[PDB]
């Protein structure tokens, strides 16, 4: 849009926030729209546009190199979204691109594994305690602990 | 209170246009007008930036036959749109909404 | 005994009406804080800018909600995954505008509910029980973690955590369908098998035990009086129950071992719900439901729609309409 | 309905000449379009600039005209803006920029023709879906 | 817990039920006009 | 049976299929706002309960 | 010299540069030379809202408010021509920059007042014969205040100006007249006024700083209600350059 | 007629609350041992 | 009035929890 | 009497042609040779009292002038509408596919 | 801001210390059966 | 742990019948209403407020926007006997998407 | 908010009527001979 003549610093979006650029809650200049959440992102293709106060408007207006445009276009169109059968893109996208990001494969697999390992931890920690104390096979009918305890009421 | 009469919609070329009626399934329904063969000729757009069928572009008018508006024609887009919105419900009526503080939302009959 | 020794004895006492324990030492204050904040916010909180676009959403009863529409609204998209405790705000008025109560509540809740799980292990140990009730509770707990923490992490914002409210829950579900096609995801399908099956087996077990209660009462009294708390003898005839159910289907499809049956009753819903939780927790990283959009094509190349394509049209409606003022660019990437 | 020789007959140049692609060329074109182009051009739209699509009518009004094999093959070597005014190889995949767009390195002249033929044949099959976006899904 | 010896049973006989219901109903018939105003 | 019988035709009953049933769920959301219905909510509580 | 990593999350990014107490010099204006402001920064420190008159129709006062949208308020990286006029006055013609911020402030009792705090299209002039910019120079001018929401903005019932429904579709048979103000979105465009009071000048670098006070209308919710009058006070910084 | 909109609930609870108190007391008297 | 009603029902439920727990009929082994 | 100004504008030439004073820049893709080079110059140098004034933009080539002349029949001008030109909307009006 | 923060920090530290020292206080022995697990 | 517990096995098992069985029966009643489009679609008080007040928003109003999208986007292909033709311009959409 | 003006009495009686039924039954059970 800047190539088309938009002044991206002064462009007010539908909500009143900058369409392209806005402030983080501590004032740094950041990209606008939903990506406001991602302003902590740092990457080699973006950093040259960063000044002391965040994204620098003069650098944006004058210093964006073709390699940055290419990289941003590449990354935008290889976002880590895709279906289980490896159809790349948003959930409503048509079949055409065979893509699921390695980042998604690696994050999901390791969440599943970590989760079941927490379960295994609880299973085995609870069992180790019970076995050590001698009641992992059940309650001794003639020595049921609760039967020697006072009633709750 | 009374039937307003039958609304006949026409575009700038004078072709009769027909409002697509709301099926019972739909709580809300768009306003789309077609010619006698079902070709879209006018609508009320949501996004305006690429609108091609707006009542303003197509010069849509409405004329009434029978009922209280018999013999009358309206050409101003706000009024023509208003009647098109009612035409999705079928025949158009005047209502007293004051007496019962009616809220504008459909209720079923003893049949339902 | 010194004071510390006495305190430890009381904390871990098997005689307290409600067990405290060491997990309970964390659980009690955290759950109380979460509960108190939730109740006050649900009644009295002002509107919250959930999507960081200065478009505050009213969640509280006093600000025009009923029980069904009301919620504690997620914290602002401007915050993202930033930690927003009360002391990070310049005022309570700011804290409220930005959805601070949501973070206070869900963080205290998740901590408290994790301790609730530990506390279940803890008491089972004090009573000389086997230890795995807490493993069954890990299923709903994991599900709560998925919607309040893991999904926000993956998407980069607590503004995408499930709202604390009835209609907000439905909002979360519909948007989730648009963005992940969860219905077409096998882990959610296993979840459905888990809960439909859990309900089926619950009704089944209920009905079979009830069907074979041993006559101990007359017709003018509840059959429930036929069982006395702590009696040694079983109160129904499992042989008659198995005799019935084995003939309903066939002999070998019925359990004659109560331990096996009750294990199945535990395992079916728990495993299914673990998969449900993992569905949410992996769609959190955008590995989404099966996508068969335009999978069937004729000899010329015409798309022949299937039910998958009709689902797709519904999903598109959700997608284009959700957070109608929040997107400036053509793709919804988180 | 079938993928006939007529469906597979597309304009070779602006001077009225056509070429009839084989079924194998059509398959190759789909494959290569998916391989090199679909990341941005899935279904005939353009993700990084939705104002410009791959519709035949759109390609016809491009400068130089792009609604024929030669126009498209030339685009893939030396892409321009829609008015022909600037050369955009530095930001758009092309043979000239195969150094910075490495997927273009193994594309042969034959491959470009297959991709070009895909772009022209697909709307003949898919109608408004091609370049239509989600509205037509 | 050891039982409280101060406990007493409570009674309302039928006549008292009838008298009480009459009081309440007649009071309601009297005051209702004022509540509606 | 009862649902399609109250509607225009059997067309609007659920079709016997996995994806078809999912379509039926989403139809009920968009057209009936079925999540908002306290009878469905009691169903949910009984299933999850 | 501070980097992004030094500044990030401190609040400093929402602050304008300051000049130390020794900066009480004079910056010469050569009336044959052309000039620009290379960077204008405005950091609001107080937002005041004019209370709506009870009906006494005395002087309604501007009252204090609490900022609820955090450190997101400053205007910065603004640039424009600094013309030297024939009578020796200087006129700043704002060209571009981060020249607006949506801001929500809250009045006692809870009423939230959103506004588009802005200097869009600022044209500000000094007194005549300003042969040097000194701590006695002031700039006064006006700016444009467009609608706080732009034309695509959709209300919670899907209604908008350039997009959206044009009616209350949830009340299919309600009488339209009573709902016209909510149904028909209008786009506001009004004027604001600002004074810039120079308190510090570095003659050598061309840097000036001072205090400002601006007055403008708040958000009118696309014509659904009356806007409030807002007075914004704060500090400013500008770098003057030959260009 | 423009009546007080709380008159209905006021009247209903005015009757129900004490009537219910009396019925509770009566029935539990009857159920005591003869 | 609606808000009062909702909060009133909620408050009754919380009171009910208290009685159901601390003032339950105690379970007794016969 | 309240008016939606965009709907109203659709009943003027704005609804029939590319309005050099108001129309979003993607509309210039409709005709050969206008986008992006001339489109940018046109939007940047708006508003115009008449369609022919577009020929007076500084720096134009003879080729560009001729393309403009061939396309005047597709252009109009109407009063600038604040709702259409604020927000940088002439460059990006929130519409993609 | 600051007093609240310090107060919560102290409160949290207090309860965490109870949790840690509590489980360190011969927890394996606090069961109805075999206590000699050292 | 929880404050209450079963003490009667017969009650426990009856309750296990009661709960899912009663749930399913309740859902069936709602569907009988839906046969007639007798929905819980709206809260009238919500709609009256939102119609008059364009700043009033709840998760309830948000979900109806989603519903309106579902209906418009799915109906033409889902209900082919209606022969729906909804021009691009009438389709409800938020910004960008 | 423009709520249904019968919602208050509807809700109050919905709670009171069955709750009162249960309290009556409970109390007369308690008062029966031990
Ligand atoms: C014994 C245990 C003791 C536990 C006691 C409780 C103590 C509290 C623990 C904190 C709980 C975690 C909450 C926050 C998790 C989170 O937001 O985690 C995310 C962080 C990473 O944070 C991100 O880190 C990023 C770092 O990248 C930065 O730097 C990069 C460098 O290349 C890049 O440049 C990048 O672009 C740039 O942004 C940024 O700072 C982001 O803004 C920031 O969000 O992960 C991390 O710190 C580490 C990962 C945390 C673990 C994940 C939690 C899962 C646990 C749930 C288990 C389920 C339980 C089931 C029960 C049944
Ligand atoms: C009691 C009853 C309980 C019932 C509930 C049970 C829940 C599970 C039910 C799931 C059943 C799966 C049906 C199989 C569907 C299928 O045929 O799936 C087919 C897919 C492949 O689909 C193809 O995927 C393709 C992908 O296209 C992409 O890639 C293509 C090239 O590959 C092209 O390039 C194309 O352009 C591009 O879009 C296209 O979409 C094709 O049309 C499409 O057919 O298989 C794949 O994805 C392969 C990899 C994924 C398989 C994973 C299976 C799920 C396992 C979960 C169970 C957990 C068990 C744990 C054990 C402990
Ligand atoms: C960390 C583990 C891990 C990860 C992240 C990946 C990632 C990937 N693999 Mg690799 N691989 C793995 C392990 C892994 N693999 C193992 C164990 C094998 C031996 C079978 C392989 C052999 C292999 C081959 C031959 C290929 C891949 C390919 C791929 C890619 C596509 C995957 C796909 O389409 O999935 C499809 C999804 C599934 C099949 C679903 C898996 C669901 C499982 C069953 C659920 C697990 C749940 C849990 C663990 C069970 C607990 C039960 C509970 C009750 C306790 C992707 C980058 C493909 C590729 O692109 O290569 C270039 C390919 O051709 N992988
Ligand atoms: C069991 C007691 C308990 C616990 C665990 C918490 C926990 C929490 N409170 Mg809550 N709170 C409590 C009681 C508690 N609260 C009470 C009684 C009140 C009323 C006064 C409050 C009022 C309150 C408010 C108003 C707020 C919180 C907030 C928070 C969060 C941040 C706390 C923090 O920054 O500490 C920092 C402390 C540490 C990092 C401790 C380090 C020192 C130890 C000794 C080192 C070891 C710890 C290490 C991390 C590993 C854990 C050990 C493990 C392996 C066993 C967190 C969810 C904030 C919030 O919710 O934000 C969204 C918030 O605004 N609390
Ligand atoms: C929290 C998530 C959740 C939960 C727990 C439920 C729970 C429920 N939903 Mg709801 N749903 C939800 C979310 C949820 N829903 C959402 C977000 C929506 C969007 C609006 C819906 C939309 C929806 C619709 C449209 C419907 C439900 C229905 C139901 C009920 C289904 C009961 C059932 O088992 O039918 C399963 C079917 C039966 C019990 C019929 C008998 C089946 C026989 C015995 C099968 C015999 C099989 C045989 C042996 C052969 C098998 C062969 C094999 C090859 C397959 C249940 C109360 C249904 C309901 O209300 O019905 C009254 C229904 O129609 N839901
Ligand atoms: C007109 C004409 C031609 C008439 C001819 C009729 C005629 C005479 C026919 C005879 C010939 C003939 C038999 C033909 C057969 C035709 C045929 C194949 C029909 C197909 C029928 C059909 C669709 C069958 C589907 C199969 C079916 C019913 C499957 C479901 C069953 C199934 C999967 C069960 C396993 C599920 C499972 C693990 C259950 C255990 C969990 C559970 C219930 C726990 C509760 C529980 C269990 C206990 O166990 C006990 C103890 C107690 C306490 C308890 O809590
Ligand atoms: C400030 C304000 C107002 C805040 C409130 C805001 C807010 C959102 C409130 C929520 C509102 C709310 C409650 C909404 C839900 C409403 C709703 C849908 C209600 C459903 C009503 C209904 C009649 C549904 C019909 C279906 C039905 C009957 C469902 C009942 C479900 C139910 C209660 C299931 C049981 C759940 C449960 C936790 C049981 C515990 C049982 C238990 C102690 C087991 C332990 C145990 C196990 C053993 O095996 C043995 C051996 C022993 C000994 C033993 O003990
Ligand atoms: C072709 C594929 C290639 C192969 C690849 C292999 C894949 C791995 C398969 C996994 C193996 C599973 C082992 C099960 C053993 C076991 O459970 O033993 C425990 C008992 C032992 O059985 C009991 O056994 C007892 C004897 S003993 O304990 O075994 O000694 C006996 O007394 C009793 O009557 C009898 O019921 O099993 C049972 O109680 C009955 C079976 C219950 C089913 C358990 C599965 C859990 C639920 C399903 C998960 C839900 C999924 C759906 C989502 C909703
Ligand atoms: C805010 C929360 C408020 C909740 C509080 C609940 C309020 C409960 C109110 C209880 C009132 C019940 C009255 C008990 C009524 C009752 O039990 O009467 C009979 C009762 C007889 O008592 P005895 O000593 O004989 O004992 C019998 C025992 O069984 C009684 O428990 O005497 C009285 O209670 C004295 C009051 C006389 C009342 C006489 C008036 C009736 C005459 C008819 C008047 C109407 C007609 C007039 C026509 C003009
Ligand atoms: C860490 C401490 C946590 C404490 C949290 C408080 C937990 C409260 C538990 C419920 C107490 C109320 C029980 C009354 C009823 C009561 O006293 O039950 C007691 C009853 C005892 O059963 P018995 O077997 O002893 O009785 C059988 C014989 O009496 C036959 O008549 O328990 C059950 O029936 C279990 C099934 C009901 C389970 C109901 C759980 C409902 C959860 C709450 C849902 C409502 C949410 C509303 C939110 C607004
Ligand atoms: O925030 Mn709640 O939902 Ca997850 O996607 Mn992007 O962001 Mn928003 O749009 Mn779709
Ligand atoms: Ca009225
Ligand atoms: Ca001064
Ligand atoms: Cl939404
Ligand atoms: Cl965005
Ligand atoms: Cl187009």
């Amino acid at each position: 849009d800047q190539k088309l003549g938009a002044n991206v610093g002064s462009a007010q979006g539908p909500t009143g926030l900058g369409k392209y650029l806005m402030r983080s809650p501590t004032g740094e200049i950041i990209f606008g729209g939903e990506t406001m959440r991602f302003w902590d992102f740092r990457g080699p293709w973006l950093e040259p546009l960063r000044g002391p106060n965040g994204l620098d408007l003069n650098k944006i207006k004058n210093d964006i190199q073709p390699w940055q445009e290419r990289r941003a276009a590449e990354y935008m169109t290889h976002a880590p979204l895709g279906s289980l059968n490896s159809v790349g893109g948003v959930a409503t996208e048509i079949n055409s691109v065979n893509f699921v990001s390695p980042r998604s494969w690696l994050a999901t697999s390791h969440f599943v594994l970590a989760f079941f390992f927490l379960v295994g931890h609880l299973w085995h920690a609870g069992r180790a305690r019970a076995a050590a104390a001698g009641f992992e096979k059940g309650i001794d009918r003639e020595s049921e602990p609760v039967l020697s305890m006072p009633s709750l009421d | 209170q009374a039937w307003k009469g039958h609304a006949v919609f026409r575009n700038k070329e004078g072709e009769e246009l027909f409002v697509r009626r709301m099926p019972a399934f739909f709580e809300s329904f768009p306003v789309i007008l077609t010619d006698k063969n079902g070709v879209v000729k006018a609508d009320i757009p949501f996004r305006r930036a690429e609108s091609k069928y707006s009542f303003e572009q197509q010069g849509v008018t409405v004329s009434f036959y029978g009922g209280e508006l018999n013999g009358q024609t309206f050409t101003d887009p706000p009024t023509v749109k208003s009647y098109a919105r009612k035409a999705i419900f079928g025949e158009i009526f005047e209502f007293d909404t004051e007496t019962l503080n009616s809220d504008g939302i459909f209720r079923t009959s003893p049949r339902g | 005994a010194n004071l510390w020794e006495r305190f430890c004895n009381w904390v871990t006492s098997t005689d307290n009406r409600l067990y405290v324990g060491w997990f309970g030492v964390i659980m009690i204050p955290t759950l109380l804080a979460a509960t108190i904040c939730f109740v006050i916010a649900f009644i009295a909180a002002p509107p919250v800018d959930i999507d960081g676009i200065r478009e505050p959403v009213s969640g509280s009863l006093l600000y025009g909600n009923n029980i069904i529409t009301g919620a504690v609204v997620p914290s602002s998209n401007a915050i993202g995954l930033h930690f927003y405790p009360i002391w990070e705000a310049a005022s309570l008025d700011e804290w409220l505008y930005n959805g601070g109560p949501y973070q206070l509540i869900i963080f205290h809740f998740l901590l408290g509910a994790s301790c609730y799980m530990g506390r279940q292990w803890e008491l089972s140990y004090r009573l000389g029980m086997r230890p795995w009730i807490c493993v069954a509770y890990s299923a709903p707990l994991a599900s709560a973690f998925a919607v309040f923490l893991i999904y926000p992490i993956g998407q980069g914002s607590f503004s995408d955590g499930m709202p604390l409210g009835i209609s907000g829950t439905f909002n979360f579900m519909i948007v989730f369908q648009a963005e992940h096609n969860i219905l077409m995801h096998p882990f959610h399908q296993l979840g459905v098998a888990g809960v439909f099956g859990g309900a089926l087996f619950c009704a089944m077990h209920g009905s079979l035990v009830t069907s074979s209660l041993i006559r101990e009462t007359t017709e003018t009294e509840s059959a429930n009086y036929g069982y006395k708390f702590g009696q040694e003898e079983e109160t129904y005839n499992i042989v008659a129950a198995h005799g019935y159910f084995g003939r309903l289907i066939f002999q070998y499809a019925s359990f004659n071992n109560s331990r096996s049956l009750h294990f199945f009753l535990a395992a079916w819903p728990v495993v299914g719900v673990w998969f449900a939780a993992l569905g949410i927790s992996t769609m959190a990283f955008n590995l989404n439901g099966f996508n068969f959009n335009h999978s069937v094509i004729d000899a010329k190349g015409n798309v022949i729609n299937t039910w998958a394509d009709i689902i797709n049209r519904a999903n598109l409606g959700m997608e284009v309409m959700h957070e109608r003022n929040a997107h400036n660019f053509p793709l919804d990437l988180a | 309905a079938e993928l006939t020789p007529e469906v597979l007959t597309v304009p070779l140049n602006s001077e009225g000449k056509t070429i009839t692609l084989t079924e194998k060329q059509y398959l190759e074109g789909k494959r290569l379009f998916q391989y090199a182009c679909a990341s941005c051009h899935v279904g005939g739209i353009t993700k990084t600039n939705p104002s410009l699509d791959l519709r035949t009518e759109t390609l016809a009004l491009a400068t130089p005209p792009r609604d024929n094999i030669e126009g498209l093959v030339d685009y893939m070597k030396n892409p321009t803006t829609y008015d022909g005014e600037q050369e955009i190889a530095e930001v758009h995949p092309s043979l000239r920029s195969a150094d910075i767009f490495p997927k273009m390195r193994n594309l042969t002249e034959k491959d470009l023709v297959a991709i070009a033929g895909h772009i022209l044949v697909e709307p003949k099959i898919l109608g408004d879906k091609w370049g239509g976006g989600k509205v037509y899904y | 817990m050891e039982p409280n010896p101060n406990r007493q049973p409570v009674e309302l006989n039928r006549t008292s039920l009838y008298l009480g219901l009459l009081l309440i109903l007649v009071l309601a018939l009297l005051f209702s006009s004022y509540f509606f105003n | 049976l009862i649902y399609p019988l109250g509607q225009s035709s059997w067309f609007f009953a659920p079709s016997f299929g996995v994806a078809a049933i999912f379509r039926f769920l989403l139809f009920f959301q968009g057209f009936h706002n079925w999540t908002l219905n306290p009878f469905h909510m009691m169903g949910v509580a009984g299933v999850l309960g | 010299t501070l980097t992004y990593d030094d500044i990030v999350g401190t609040g400093l990014a929402n602050k304008c540069p300051t000049l130390d107490d020794t900066a009480r010099g004079a910056y010469p204006i050569d009336s044959s030379q052309t000039y620009r402001i290379a960077r204008l920064c405005l950091q609001p420190t107080t937002f005041l809202v004019k209370e709506e008159p009870k009906n006494k129709r005395q002087e309604a006062e501007f009252v204090p408010t609490k900022l609820v949208t955090r450190e997101t308020t400053s205007l910065d990286q603004i640039q424009g021509e600094l013309k030297v006029n024939s009578d020796g006055s200087l006129t700043f013609v704002e060209e571009d920059g981060i020249d607006f911020q949506p801001v929500t402030v809250q009045m006692a009792g809870g009423e939230r007042i959103p506004l588009l705090f802005t200097v869009k299209n600022l044209v500000a002039s000094t007194q005549p014969n300003v042969t040097s910019i000194t701590t006695s120079t002031d700039f006064k001018g006006e700016f444009n205040v467009p609608s706080y929401r732009t034309a695509n903005f959709l209300d919670p019932k899907g209604r908008g100006l350039a997009s959206g429904y044009d009616s209350a579709i949830a009340l299919p048979q309600a009488k339209e007249e009573e709902l016209a103000r909510a149904n028909v979105k209008r786009f506001s465009l009004t004027k604001g006024q600002i004074s810039l009071n120079v308190a510090k000048v570095d003659g050598r670098t061309g840097e000036i700083a001072g205090t400002f006070e601006s007055e403008q209308l708040s958000d009118d919710d696309m014509g659904a209600h009356e806007p409030h009058e807002v007075k914004i006070q704060g500090v400013f910084y500008a770098s003057i350059e030959p260009a | 007629m423009e009546v007080n909109q709380l008159g209905l609930i006021a009247t209903a609870l005015f009757v129900l609350v004490p009537s219910v108190f009396l019925i509770i007391l009566y029935v539990q008297t009857e159920s005591q041992q003869k | 009035m609606e808000t009062i009603t909702y909060v009133f029902i909620f408050a009754c439920i919380i009171a009910l929890f208290f009685f159901a727990i601390f003032f339950r009929e105690p379970p007794r082994i016969t | 009497e309240l008016v939606n100004v965009v709907d109203e504008k659709l009943g003027t030439a704005y609804g029939e042609k590319i309005d050099l004073n108001n129309t979003n820049i993607a509309a210039f893709i409709q005709y050969r040779g206008l986008y992006p080079t001339l489109a940018k110059l046109i939007v940047k140098n708006a508003p115009y009292e008449s369609v022919e004034d577009v020929l007076n933009i500084p720096g134009l080539t003879e080729r560009q002038k001729q393309i403009l002349r061939e396309n005047l029949e597709h252009f109009t001008v109407t009063e600038v509408e604040t709702a259409l030109v604020e927000g940088g909307d002439r460059y990006n009006n929130g519409l993609y596919k | 801001m600051e007093t609240l923060k310090i107060t919560v920090y102290i409160v949290v530290t207090f309860f965490v210390l109870l949790f840690v020292f509590g489980f360190l206080s011969g927890d394996p022995a606090r069961n109805p059966k075999r206590k000699d697990l050292e | 742990i929880f404050g209450i517990a079963f003490s009667n096995k017969r009650w426990l098992h009856f309750f296990m019948l009661f709960v899912p069985v009663t749930g399913l029966w309740m859902s069936a009643i709602g569907v009988v209403g839906l046969a007639l489009n007798l929905r819980s679609y709206d809260f009238i008080s919500q709609e009256i407020r939102a119609a008059e007040d364009p700043e009033f928003e709840t998760f309830y109003t948000k979900n109806l926007l989603l519903n309106e999208g579902i209906r418009a986007w799915m109906a033409p292909q889902d209900q082919p006997h209606e022969n729906f033709v909804f021009p691009e311009e009438v389709l409800p959409r938020g910004n960008a998407l």
